[PDB]
DNA sequence: TGGAAGGCGCCCGAACAGGGACTG
DNA sequence: CAGTCCCTGTTCGGGCGCCT
């Protein structure tokens, strides 16, 4: 007979499937010492059990040193059991941000001792846990054990732990409505407007509550000592920051090197304003080996340099004041790069961040602005539960012209113009009506599916004409090309009639940037004109000039 | 203490697993409170990570309401109960409802809480309540009774409903009554006062059977169509006739009678767009017979109950929105325009939301089904804001389109 | 040594999906 | 017409970051 601490959670395998039989690792005796040591100490407490061979399941085992500690941590690789274990619904829906925390008069941070081990496994499930403990020689077999609790490395541990824990803390929290407990895994942040004395009373009270359930709270706990280390941050009475970021120094960079760098800088960008990852990421595109070495461009070198300069000076965030508004301001950084700061009091940031994503083959600054406002709204709604008031480097008429004219539903929430350049604009505008006195170019192009050879050309009301031979092209490309030609050869005001739906749709959305070089040149020309009217007719209807230039470009 | 009707998912199919989306603080509070009181009443009960299934949840205020309503997005569940609520326990559709001079929609959904639910099913009603800033992990629940917005609910409670209704169906022999999910649609040719009164009677009548009703008034006989129309000009430029032929050419996949030959003729040279072209006899005539064809019905379009409805919307600018509901391409069961809805001239996403609800509502009245929407919006743009504007207790299916307007077919 | 998990984020490319035009 | 090809968009899985 064992004993029962707290309510268990039912488990199953993937129906009509059976457990973990695989051989153990050739583990070095060095670890095996540290292993059998605390291993043996387990059984005393009811964490493990010796098991008759009636249990036909075997799973590998190892351990890694707890970082920043002399102590050792035990890890059982279950991958083969995981594959076959029933699916859960994770209850951990994300990570808490320091910038979301309100100011608390007094604050404690306490970790539970041996957390997964304080949680009863499922009676009927335990059997599947079977693993074997190594020896100094291969002669001694070592005992086989079935967990009575949640193993580190299963796929069901975290969800059950977090769930049970919530159930336990539930009753305390109802009794004390004015305490904040941020529960992440076993990490507890408790804060209150209580006086440090009354508060510590309460902390102790809680420790007792967690005791009734078998949950130890060692002196691993931060008591009086801002800053508290919490979720990779330092928490101070009025401010917070990330724990310091080390950027690798390597003289010669692998692919893995640039990955670490980039992810480090992405971690940094939640606080340090203006971090840019664009050019360093360009280095990783279409590469095979994480190990492979690659040289730094004069581009990514500049970037990394200025990013290092950003990191050099210490910065910090503040906390959230539910009485005051939220404000998000956005800066355009060039090459589809955007940075933003969310704050309440000017110049004191809650948090920062970046939007770099290139979405679409053809896009513009206005679209990317809308994209960032959405990224940031969603982020805000997660952290503060509300949408920030927005400060945007786009004139109020620019935005009005875009959203009213665009054929798609588009919107930005309450926002005001901030005059910080570079401003977001629309670089050209298509006329809504044909231009009187402007030459009219009927354009077409065609291409041969087999030859990949094609023509692109035009005819005009004024008699002007052209046809250009093309190589290794496609129908789409030739239609775009015909438009490009009409633009090059035309005055500052021009009427262009295409029958291309594809081309017309690309250009009508007023792109300022394209993956396509031909579209970029078209864009470049559109920006130079005073008036462009683009019109569409159906092909093969015997229309006007469209028929004539259709002739010219099949020939 | 009632007999729980068993329920199974469609053959060879598994329950919904759908991530909860971030909620605003006000919606999280409204839900925390709604769910607390829903628990102490035994309507739902907490559960744990053991149960693999999840449905998204959120809250709304009905039009003019001010009180929060819990709303579950069961679309993914409903898709997997489809057998049940189409083939077995489903409801017949009152072709007269749409003809009635007035129709009120009532929320009878509270009734569904009365009946209990098959116990083997509750594993599938799983829904997580999120916390602000992930302070807490998700508070999971599941339903012990008939959920609001599940399609099995109005079916299972159908016998109870019909019984509670029968007295008033007998008392008011000619007033048509339809049930679509959490709503009861009720309509009459009575004058406004008589109608409103009779609704109140249906209310009390619902009360002594133990139900509340936290009313929307439609007028299906006001509902009009939006025909394709050609322009009227005293002079025509080359551009004008090009745009016209493009339009008529596209219109020809609908009305096959449409002819472009005589109008095409006018365009024969290589001419400047702004140049005026006067109209020939036979083009004036072709244009006439076209205008006349566009007056007709499309031949051979009828509603097939076996088929899905599809709804398309186009943003026409300046507040206007056009739509078409159809089953097969180009055979349109209906066409329409909305103007000066809420958010006109200010917020597109709100107007699209209003349009999607109005269109859905007409489809429910007319065919007793919801359409699948093709929405002129970017996925992120819609998924970020739609809940803020949502006033309705159902949630139709949608997908997102990019279709630039090379021609203006549906609105001048 | 080399090795486990769950959660969130980024950036990439490789896979699948689906509209439009041209062709057998 | 169905059967390709072009093109452009989404989704997914894999690497890094960070927490436990
Ligand atoms: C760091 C880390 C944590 N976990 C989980 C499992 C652990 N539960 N247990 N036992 C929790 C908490 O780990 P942790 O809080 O870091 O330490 P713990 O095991 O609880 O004992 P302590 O040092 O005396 O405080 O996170 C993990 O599965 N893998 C990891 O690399
Ligand atoms: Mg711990």
């Amino acid at each position: 007979v064992p004993i029962s601490p707290i309510e268990t959670v039912p488990v199953k395998l993937k129906p009509g499937m059976d457990g973990p039989k695989v051989k153990q690792w050739p583990l070095t005796e060095e670890k095996i010492k540290a292993l059998v040591e605390i291993c043996t100490e387990m059984e005393k407490e009811g964490k493990i059990s010796k098991i008759g061979p009636e249990n036909p399941y075997n799973t590998p085992v190892f351990a890694i040193k707890k970082k920043d500690s002399t102590k050792w941590r035990k890890l059982v690789d279950f991958r083969e059991l995981n594959k076959r274990t029933q699916d859960f619904w994770e209850v951990q829906l994300g990570i808490p941000h320091p910038a979301g925390l309100k100011k608390k008069k007094s604050v404690t941070v306490l970790d539970v001792g041996d957390a997964y081990f304080s949680v009863p496994l499922d009676e009927d499930f335990r059997k599947y846990t079977a693993f074997t403990i190594p020896s100094i020689n291969n002669e001694t077999p070592g005992i086989r054990y079935q967990y009575n609790v949640l193993p580190q490395g299963w796929k069901g541990s975290p969800a059950i732990f977090q769930s049970s824990m919530t159930k336990i803390l539930e009753p305390f929290k109802k009794q004390n409505p004015d305490i904040v407990i941020y529960q992440y895994m076993d990490d507890l942040y408790v804060g209150s407007d209580l006086e440090i004395g009354q508060h510590r009373t309460k902390i102790e009270e809680l420790r007792q509550h967690l005791l009734r359930w078998g949950l130890t709270t060692p002196d691993k706990k931060h008591q009086k000592e801002p800053p508290f280390l919490w979720m990779g941050y330092e928490l101070h009475p009025d401010k917070w920051t990330v724990q310091p970021i080390v950027l690798p120094e390597k003289d010669s960079w692998t692919v893995n090197d640039i990955c670490k760098l980039v992810g480090k800088l992405n971690w940094a960008s939640q606080i340090y304003p203006g971090i840019k990852v664009r050019q360093l990421s360009k280095l990783l595109r279409g590469t095979k080996a994480l190990t492979e070495v690659i040289p730094l461009t004069e581009e990514a070198e500049l970037e990394l340099a200025e990013n290092r300069e950003i990191l050099k000076e210490p910065v910090h965030g503040v906390y959230y004041d539910p009485s005051k508004d939220l404000i998000a301001e956005i800066q355009k950084q060039g090459q589809g790069q955007w940075t933003y700061q969310i704050y309440q009091e000017p110049f004191k940031n809650l948090k920062t961040g970046k939007y770099a994503r290139m979405r679409g083959a053809h896009t513009n600054d206005v679209k990317q602005l809308t994209e960032a406002v959405q990224k940031i709204t969603t982020e805000s709604i997660v952290i503060w539960g509300k949408t920030p008031k927005f400060k945007l480097p786009i004139q109020k008429e620019t935005w009005e012209t875009w959203w009213t004219e665009y054929w798609q539903a588009t919107w930005i929430p309450e926002w005001e113009f901030v005059n910080t350049p570079p401003l977001v604009k629309l670089w050209y505008q298509l006329e809504k009506e044909p231009i009187v006195g402007a030459e009219t170019f009927y354009v077409d192009g065609a291409a041969n599916r087999e030859t990949k050879l094609g023509k692109a050309g035009y005819v005009t009301n004024k008699g002007r004409q052209k046809v250009v031979p093309l190589t290794n092209t496609t129908n789409q490309k030739t239609e775009l090309q015909a438009i490009y030609l009409a633009l090059q050869d035309s005055g500052l005001e021009v009427n262009i009639v295409t029958n291309s739906q594809y081309a017309l749709g690309i250009i009508q959305a007023q792109p300022d940037k394209s993956e396509s070089e031909l579209v970029n040149q078209i864009i470049e020309q559109l920006i130079k004109k005073e008036k462009v009217y683009l019109a569409w007719v159906p092909a093969h209807k015997g229309i006007g000039g469209n028929e004539q230039v259709d002739k010219l470009v099949s020939a | 203490p009632i007999e729980t009707v068993p329920v199974k998912l469609k053959p060879g199919m598994d329950g919904p697993k759908v991530k909860q989306w971030p909620l605003t603080e006000e919606k999280i509070k409204a839900l925390v409170e709604i769910c607390t009181e829903m628990e102490k009443e035994g309507k739902i009960s907490k559960i744990g990570p053991e149960n693999p299934y999840n449905t998204p949840v959120f809250a709304i205020k009905k039009k003019d309401s001010t009180k929060w309503r819990k709303l579950v997005d069961f679309r993914e569940l409903n898709k997997r109960t489809q057998d049940f609520w189409e083939v077995q326990l489903g409801i017949p559709h009152p072709a007269g409802l749409k003809k009635k001079k007035s129709v009120t929609v009532l929320d009878v959904g509270d009734a569904y809480f009365s009946v209990p639910l098959d116990e083997d099913f509750r594993k599938y009603t799983a829904f997580t309540i999120p916390s602000i800033n992930n302070e807490t992990p998700g508070i999971r629940y599941q339903y012990n009774v008939l959920p609001q917005g599940w399609k099995g609910s109005p079916a299972i409670f159908q016998s109870s409903m019909t019984k509670i209704l029968e007295p008033f169906k007998k008392q008011n022999p000619d007033i048509v009554i339809y049930q679509y999910m959490d709503d009861l649609y009720v309509g009459s040719d009575l004058e406004i006062g008589q109608h409103r009164t009779k609704i109140e009677e249906l209310r009390q009548h619902l009360l002594r059977w133990g139900l509340t009703t936290p009313g929307y008034e439609l007028h299906p006989d006001k509902w009009t169509v939006q025909p394709i129309v050609l322009p009227e000009k005293d002079s025509w430029t080359v551009n004008d006739i090009q745009k016209l032929v493009g339009k008529l050419n596209w219109a020809s996949q609908i009305y096959p009678g449409i002819k472009v030959r005589q109008l095409s003729k006018l365009l024969r040279g290589t001419k400047a767009l702004t140049e005026v072209i006067p109209l020939t006899e036979e083009a004036e005539l072709e244009l006439a017979e076209n205008r006349e064809i566009l007056k007709e019905p499309v031949h051979g379009v009828y509603y097939d109950p076996s088929k899905d409805l599809i709804a398309e919307i186009q943003k026409q600018g300046q507040g206007q929105w056009t739509y078409q509901i159809y089953q097969e391409p180009f055979k349109n069961l209906k066409t329409g325009k909305y103007a000066r809805m809420r958010g006109a001239h200010t917020n597109d996403v709100k107007q699209l939301t209003e349009a999607v609800q109005k269109i859905t509502t007409e489809s429910i009245v007319i065919w007793g089904k919801t359409p699948k929407f093709k929405l002129p919006i970017q996925k992120e743009t819609w998924e970020t804001w739609w809940t803020e504007y949502w006033q309705a207790t159902w949630i139709p299916e949608w997908e997102f389109v990019n279709t630039p307007p090379l021609v203006k077919l549906w609105y001048q």
